[PDB]
RNA sequence: GCUCGCCGGAAGACCAAGGGUUCCUGUCCAACGUUAAUCGGGGCAGGGUGAGUCGACCCCUAAGGCGAGGCCGAAAGGCGUAGUCGAUGGGAAACAGGUUAAUAUUCCUGUACUUGGUGUUACUGCGAAGGGGGGACGGAGAAGGCUAUGUUGGCCGGGCGACGGUUGUCCCGGUUUAAGCGUGUAGGCUGGUUUUCCAGGCAAAUCCGGAAAAUCAAGGCUGAGGCGUGAUGACGAGGCACUACGGUGCUGAAGCAACAAAUGCCCUGCUUCCAGGAAAAGCCUCUAAGCAUCAGGUAACAUCAAAUCGUACCCCAAACCGACACAGGUGGUCAGGUAGAGAAUACCAAGGCGCUUGAGAGAACUCGGGUGAAGGAACUAGGCAAAAUGGUGCCGUAACUUCGGGAGAAGGCACGCUGAUAUGUAGGUGAGGUCCCUCGCGGAUGGAGCUGAAAUCAGUCGAAGAUACCAGCUGGCUGCAACUGUUUAUUAAAAACACAGCACUGUGCAAACACGAAAGUGGACGUAUACGGUGUGACGCCUGCCCGGUGCCGGAAGGUUAAUU
RNA sequence: AGGACCGAACCGACUAAUGUUGAAAAAUUAGCGGAUGACUUGUGGCUGGGGGUGAAAGGCCAAUCAAACCGGGAGAUAGCU
């Protein structure tokens, strides 16, 4: 049991890409941007509660932010956590 | 030819890092001087 | 989980 | 046996080995092992305080029983062993109660020989008694200087002390140095000489053999510059000064003993 | 006494 | 933890 | 082999 | 070339 | 795209360190790129790093660091006890196949394994901050057994040849398959089993150590590989069907044997030597106080858990260290073919590259090379440089010598190919069969097949058979230093330093001595056969005279002499 | 067996040429020495400036060494240019 207030903060956005699209069509895996301090257990709990789908497993990685220049002034985008959430077979988001 | 700078992050941090500076009064004086000068980077850390 | 403040 | 190597290489020509066939070929007794700490002759300031120390072979420390305080209980010598930590060999002894210890191996003592410590032990080599109970004129080793402290004198290979006199609370000892010294008669000593007397007949034969023993090269003062040593300097081989240590103390005859505390115990200096 | 054990 | 150096 | 041929 | 010497 | 060239113990591949998006895709060519650039490690945008098992974190310690109290020090601080950190070391577990533009032992498929928590069932002496065991250790060498791997045959599929020949003793390609689970083999180690008892292991112990009996003659521990299963699978030459000419989807033969064979594995072994070769935890075992129809242990089953962080990419380099897209530097791993002793060397494979200015021309001169008439060191400070020698087998080999050497001294002869002996020998390996069989991973015989030196004889080609690459010049006299080493990073490698050996000298242990206002620490967990200092410098023969001077050692009657009074 | 021998890796640096506003603030090329040891190398640790460390060259201590570097006394002083 994680508190719902916590679960309502952990999922930030669906990650849109060719790889994410292929993940959903081939492997029944949604790709999410999640809070940087989100654990696999919290992401699982949140997806099952909020999307109302059975989660099989969560795989996670931290995307390191890119160094970029805006008018010859150097900056760095933020690191963010990606979750590959594999839904149980036949759940279908 | 082998040049003088042979980087090791462990040795860097042990030699010159924040905690090495904080360990002695003279190291804390380095940090005091660098804060007073307004350095963006206090240490190698 | 939330130690940040929740 | 003292064995000369054949000159099949120039580093072997002069080698003279002391080969003792009786020493245990196997590993030492693991419960009596500890690690050594190689220093490089550096102290806790990290400074070289004794020059010419470094490298050489890794060595485990054998806990040797110098106190010989397990009185009354006979022990049997199981085996003689090589000890890298000292010139003497050591003997693994088994007490009749099942305790094993190492002792310094006396001259003559072999596997199967019986030893015993205490006031009532027999006067025979390897036995330890208070020097009160050892006959005057006896040859002894591993001699304590304070009662119960453990043997400090005559521990090196082939060494021994003669008990020359007994007067009251003190015995007088002739040490290997030639010094006549008083020790309390309650101090223990082991009868006989320390074994491995052939130790001194070894010839290392090559530079590397000293390196194996953790001895680094001695650089002569006269080979240096004045900044480094009093002897340093000169265009060609020059000297022209009284020989001194690196720290400028005369090193050819000048006496350095200064211990008024222990002067009382010295009957006659080695001279 | 001494880091070796004493 | 200790006379060995711990 | 062996420089003798082998 | 070896075993034989070389 | 075709051809050509170059690397191939690398100029290939995978990493650590270090870097940090350089990765992939699209787009752009100002600047950056030593030229142009449509290209880029450049600009811009988007994408991309998926783990119970890999690593980190984590448990454990080494050197060493910090260090409550403490000891010490004007202050700052120094040292250090309990502790607590600290890997470069010890400690659980995953493999093959498939897949993305870009990740994969992480995704998918298939098949596994480890540790822990709960719950249940059965049986139960549990219990540590303590004891013991274990972990747990060197160098060298040798040999056997293996595998990786290669080669050949067999098998299967395809081929019948741009120019003479090519249905064959012909050509090309493929012939792959893991962890895990089961089995226990070559090899290695050790006597087993019970009983009684005990000045040891701080207490205790049923454990370990010790002692004495009885009794059996075998048990036990360890272990590569092989074999079986995993696998009716996967993969698979190729063919077919699609093709947005990049590639998709489908279908799929054989898939064996012999021989050779590691530097890898058995092997933390074995043998041998002296210079005598971490620690601590996990782990196993023993009990203590305590718990005592429980807790807890044990096993079985079920069930849940295994988080977090790293994971892109470069990595002998254009991405790291060198200001550069810099001929420099940078630790580990992998190790194909032919020839070869070889990881040398030549040529190749897989794979990777042609080094980010080109085009002409064919002067001097410079650089790097090739050849040279006659002469042959006349050159020059000096044979500097060059030329030369260069392999294997056998024969042969001087002074001198410390008897090892000198020595590869010197010098010489043979060397390719073909046939025969013998269509392939000696040797190695070893099938089926046949015969005993603790009826098996066994022994005995057996030689098919495979591999394969060497010799001799006889032929034969060339100017030349160690044909290339590769690969000692040799001898004589003499100075110095015994020798192998070491050194002026970047003008000196030596005769200098060191060295074994020698001598003098100090040092009795709270050693002398050294680092320290000190505490302490080194010397040394050493103890005069030891340790420090000094000089000399293997070995051989030796090492003479001088103690007046300067030191040092001993003496101390007397002279002189400080504070003090 | 060996501070044994020949010889790659590996460690070194004897000779020559080149290079000397270099490809390189010490290299390249051809030769050269060691190559089981007093060997070599990775990671980490310790020693600190009249101090260290030195098989000793005043060598080395971050391209700096008969006294490192940085900051300060500091505008030292300069009968000299
Ligand atoms: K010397
Ligand atoms: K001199
Ligand atoms: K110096
Ligand atoms: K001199
Ligand atoms: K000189
Ligand atoms: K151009
Ligand atoms: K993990
Ligand atoms: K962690
Ligand atoms: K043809
Ligand atoms: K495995
Ligand atoms: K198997
Ligand atoms: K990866
Ligand atoms: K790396
Ligand atoms: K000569
Ligand atoms: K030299
Ligand atoms: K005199
Ligand atoms: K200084
Ligand atoms: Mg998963
Ligand atoms: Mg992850
Ligand atoms: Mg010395
Ligand atoms: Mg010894
Ligand atoms: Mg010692
Ligand atoms: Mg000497
Ligand atoms: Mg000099
Ligand atoms: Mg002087
Ligand atoms: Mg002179
Ligand atoms: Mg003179
Ligand atoms: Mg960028
Ligand atoms: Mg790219
Ligand atoms: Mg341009
Ligand atoms: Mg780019
Ligand atoms: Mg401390
Ligand atoms: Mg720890
Ligand atoms: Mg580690
Ligand atoms: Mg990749
Ligand atoms: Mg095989
Ligand atoms: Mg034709
Ligand atoms: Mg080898
Ligand atoms: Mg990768
Ligand atoms: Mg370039
Ligand atoms: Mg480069
Ligand atoms: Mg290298
Ligand atoms: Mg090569
Ligand atoms: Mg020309
Ligand atoms: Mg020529
Ligand atoms: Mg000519
Ligand atoms: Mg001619
Ligand atoms: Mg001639
Ligand atoms: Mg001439
Ligand atoms: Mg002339
Ligand atoms: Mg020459
Ligand atoms: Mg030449
Ligand atoms: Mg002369
Ligand atoms: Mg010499
Ligand atoms: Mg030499
Ligand atoms: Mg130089
Ligand atoms: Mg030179
Ligand atoms: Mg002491
Ligand atoms: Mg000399
Ligand atoms: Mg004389
Ligand atoms: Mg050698
Ligand atoms: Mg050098
Ligand atoms: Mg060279
Ligand atoms: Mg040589
Ligand atoms: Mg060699
Ligand atoms: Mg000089
Ligand atoms: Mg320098
Ligand atoms: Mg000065
Ligand atoms: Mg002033
Ligand atoms: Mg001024």
């Amino acid at each position: 049991m994680i508190r719902e207030e916590r679960l309502l903060k952990v999922l930030r956005a669906p990650h849109v890409s060719e790889k994410a699209s292929t993940a959903m069509e081939k492997s029944n895996t949604i790709v999410l941007k999640v809070a940087k301090d989100a654990t696999k257990a919290e992401i699982k709990a949140a997806v099952q509660k909020l999307f109302e789908v059975e989660v099989e497993v969560v795989n996670t990685l931290v995307v390191k932010g890119k160094v970029k220049r805006h008018g010859q002034r150097i900056g760095r985008r933020s690191d963010w956590k990606k979750a590959y959430v594999t839904l149980k077979e036949g759940q279908n988001l | 030819m082998k040049r003088t700078f042979q980087p090791s992050v462990l040795k860097r941090n042990r030699s010159h890092g924040f905690r090495a500076r904080m360990a002695t009064k003279n190291g804390r004086q380095v940090l005091a001087r660098r804060r007073a000068k307004g350095r963006a980077r206090l240490t190698v850390s | 989980k939330a130690x940040r403040a929740s | 046996a003292v064995v000369k190597c054949k000159p099949t290489s120039p580093g072997r020509r002069h080698v003279v080995k002391v080969v003792n066939p009786e020493l245990h070929k196997g590993k030492p007794f693991a419960p009596l092992l500890e690690k050594n700490s190689k220093s490089g002759g550096r102290n806790n300031n990290g400074r070289i305080t004794t020059r010419h120390i470094g490298g050489g072979h890794k060595q485990a420390y054998r806990i040797v029983d110098f106190k010989r305080n397990k009185d009354g209980i006979p022990a049997v010598v199981e085996r003689l062993e090589y000890d890298p930590n000292r010139s003497a060999n050591i003997a693994l002894v088994l007490y009749k109660d099942g305790e094993r210890r190492y002792i310094l191996a006396p001259k003559g003592l072999k596997a199967g020989d019986q030893i015993q410590s205490g006031v009532d032990a027999a006067i025979k080599p390897g036995n330890t008694l208070p020097m009160r109970n050892i006959p005057v004129g006896s040859t002894v080793h591993n001699v304590e200087m304070k009662p119960g402290k453990g043997g400090q004198l005559a521990r090196s290979a082939g060494t021994y002390v003669q008990i020359v006199a007994r007067d009251g609370a003190y015995v007088t000892l002739r040490l290997r140095s030639g010094e006549m010294r008083k020790v309390e008669a309650d101090c223990r000593a082991t009868l006989g000489e320390v074994g491995n007397a052939e130790h001194m007949l070894r010839v290392l034969g090559k530079a590397g053999a000293a390196r194996w023993r953790g001895v680094r090269p001695t650089v002569r003062g006269t080979a240096m510059n004045p900044v480094d040593h009093p002897h340093g300097g000169g265009e060609g081989r020059n000297f022209g000064k009284h020989p001194v240590t690196p720290w400028g103390v005369q090193t050819k005859g000048k006496k350095t003993r200064s211990n008024k505390r222990t002067d009382k115990f010295i009957v006659r200096r080695r001279s």
